[PDB]
């Protein structure tokens, strides 16, 4: 039930710690191997979404889904400026534009990709949860016809009650999708960590 | 009166619920001691036949 304005807000505290780490990591740059801050990075970007994973309740406050984006804030930070040094190493001044270049249409086509699987997977979990949920609402069960009394106690229909409920199992499912996930896109994140370092080190 | 007494007769037989269909039981949300009336479903009775 959120709105658009506060549902923005709760993605403010991710910029709290770049904003301040850019520069000190800028500055000290040339006594570091830069390899070891893109693993941390991956590292930290898969302990913020396993938080993700085990703490998203139906009934979670505003903090809930910001003391994670506050986490994410270093996994962030210490991501671009390394690997895009990494990225243009020893190419001559002229080149520079053509590598930007190739490096930008890569990036775009593969959040273009993520989007389209993500949102496929999301929809279709919850489709599943959804089926595997509506399952125990049948007659031969308390505590379900006590909940149908207690609709029509304030005086919905049977049939309104019935999609009353089915919203509810809608909601859950789409928080079990949701959740399955961000607990994928961390798994996927661990076996990502050790591929930055085949590049050699002639960084300059 | 004859007629009367009928009606209670099948009253009494009715006491006992017979099975209309051969088949094997599923749920069961009777337990002894339970108010039935007859609005409240007991059992389900699946025939593996057809």
């Amino acid at each position: 039930g959120y709105t658009a304005t506060w549902a923005g807000l709760a993605s403010a505290p991710v910029g709290i710690i770049p904003v301040i780490l850019s520069p000190i990591i800028g500055r000290f740059a040339h006594k570091l191997d830069m390899r070891r801050l893109v693993t941390f990075s991956f590292i930290m970007y898969a302990v913020c979404f396993y938080w993700r994973a085990y703490t998203f309740e139906p009934g979670m406050d505003f903090g809930a889904s910001a003391w994670p984006q506050f986490i994410q804030g270093f996994a962030v930070a210490c991501f671009f400026m390394p690997l895009t040094t990494i990225t243009l190493s020893g190419l001559p001044p002229e080149r520079l534009a053509a590598a930007s270049s190739l490096s930008n249409f890569t990036r775009t086509l593969a959040g273009s990709i993520g989007t389209s699987i993500t949102t496929t997977m999301w929809t279709n979990r919850e489709s599943m949860h959804h089926a595997q949920l509506t399952e125990s609402v049948n007659p031969f069960n308390p505590n379900a016809q006590a909940m149908y009394s207690q609709l029509e106690g304030l005086g919905m229909t049977q049939q309104q009650a019935s999609g009353w409920i089915a919203q509810q199992i809608t909601n859950q499912g789409l928080i079990i999708s949701a959740n399955e996930i961000f607990w994928m896109s961390a798994g996927i994140f661990l076996v990502l960590l050790g591929l930055v370092w085949f590049a050699k080190p002639p960084f300059g | 009166a004859a007629t009367e007494v009928r009606n209670a007769w099948l009253a009494l037989e009715r006491t006992r619920i017979i099975s209309p269909m051969t088949g094997y039981v599923s749920r069961r949300a009777v337990q002894p001691g339970a108010q039935i009336s007859p609005t409240t479903p007991l059992m389900a009775v699946v025939p593996a036949t057809n």
